[PDB]
DNA sequence: AGAGGATGTGGCTTC
DNA sequence: GAAGCCACATCCTCT
């Protein structure tokens, strides 16, 4: 069971996904025990590698992010703002294909983000499983 | 028994006195210069009679079975909290690395003088 | 041993104590089992947090899949979950694309953990 | 002599 | 009062 049957609906319902469907505050959960500088150079460089660790401060739900389609360019943008970094990364969270999208201050190391169904991956996946 | 090191460190009575505070209290008492004393360098000190320092600590904490072997593990716990470090290579010589000046209000030279360290 | 469903239809995991001491080795090695087919060598990683701690400090939170099993060697929780509050595990299996499975109210971590009424 | 892991214990505070 | 957080007190293994 790589995914759940009611893939479409399980996202529409269930408090889990719901509570994480708006511009919820998010933060970089990495090397918290290290000087702010380090967490900065680390967090950014790591983004240039297409990966990062982030969680929704509010709900406290952590997540490992990988910025690639199911060396990146549009999945990790640093042009849409003079200091911010807009990211994006798909995944199969709890049997539901979704896409994480949000931004983060290249200094304060935090920002906003959320989840949104991935009709494509969900559909394709529903296939492989039938 | 010059300045009230215990107090200047934060101790107020509430809860046990902490090992570093108790040591400091012994370092500011001219009578204890036999077993514990300043090396005359910054806030570095030496326990000349560890077993003695341990007894008084044991006594002050009410743990009769205490001993240096144990007291030292206490000190070692400070390495990470940056209160007291170990003077490498010098037996029984440690050093306060927190800001004793700000707490005591005196400086190392000042205190060493007041305590008449030789 | 005994497994448990997670918030994902594709993964299972071992059972964790309800309350435990921080930085304290676990009573049962934590493992992640994959129902589906997952290529050996695949990396697996756990994280934790709650509405009191967005990201719990962990230790050895990484393991590689082997025969559908990712056996975590001495996983430890260092961040505290808060009085009453617990942690929400976020198991992550790195495949293409990565598969993440949560597990709410999984473990409660405190400084002392399970203690006999004083 | 000295570093540091593992775990239990009593003081005080907060829920 | 239980449940938390702290600072050790005890024990031990390794170098």
């Amino acid at each position: 069971p790589r995914v759940v049957p009611d893939q479409r609906s399980k996202f529409e319902n269930e408090e889990f996904f719901r509570k994480l469907s708006r511009e919820c505050e998010i933060k970089y959960t990495g090397f918290r025990d290290r000087p702010h500088e380090e967490r900065q150079t680390r967090f950014q460089n790591a983004c240039r590698d297409g990966r990062s660790e982030i969680a929704f401060v509010a709900t406290g739900t952590n997540l490992s992010l990988q910025f690639f389609p199911a060396p990146s360019r549009e999945y990790v943008d640093l042009e849409r703002e003079a200091g911010k970094v807009y990211l994006k990364a798909p995944m199969i969270l709890n049997g539901v294909c979704v896409i994480w999208k949000g931004w983060i201050d290249l200094h304060r190391l935090d920002g906003m983000g959320c989840l949104e169904f991935d009709e494509e991956r969900a559909q394709q996946e529903d296939a492989l499983a039938q | 028994p010059v300045i009230p090191a215990a107090a200047l460190a934060g101790y107020t009575g509430s809860g046990p006195i902490q090992l570093w505070q108790f040591l400091l209290e012994l370092l500011t008492d001219k009578s204890c210069q036999s077993f514990i004393s300043w090396t005359g360098d910054g806030w570095e000190f030496k326990l000349s009679d560890p077993d003695e320092v341990a007894r008084r600590w044991g006594k002050r904490k009410n743990k009769p079975k205490m001993n240096y072997e144990k007291l030292s593990r206490g000190l070692r716990y400070y390495y990470d909290k940056n209160i007291i470090h170990k003077t490498a290579g010098k037996r029984y010589v440690y050093r306060f690395v927190c800001d004793l000046q700000s707490l005591l209000g005196y400086t190392p030279e000042e205190l060493h003088a007041m305590l008449d360290v030789k | 041993g005994e497994l448990v469903r997670t918030d994902s239809p594709n993964f299972l995991c071992s059972v964790l104590p309800t309350h435990w001491r921080c930085n304290k080795t676990l009573p049962i090695a934590f493992k992640v089992v994959a129902k589906g087919d997952v290529p050996d060598g695949t990396l697996v990683t756990v994280m934790a947090g709650n509405d009191e701690n967005y990201s719990a400090e962990l230790r050895n939170a990484t393991a590689a899949m082997k025969n559908q099993v990712a056996r975590f060697n001495d996983l430890r929780f260092v961040g505290r979950s808060g009085r009453g509050k617990s942690f929400t595990l976020t198991i992550t299996v790195f495949t293409n694309p990565p598969q993440v499975a949560t597990y709410h109210r999984a473990i409660a971590i405190t400084v002392d953990g399970p203690r006999e009424p004083r």
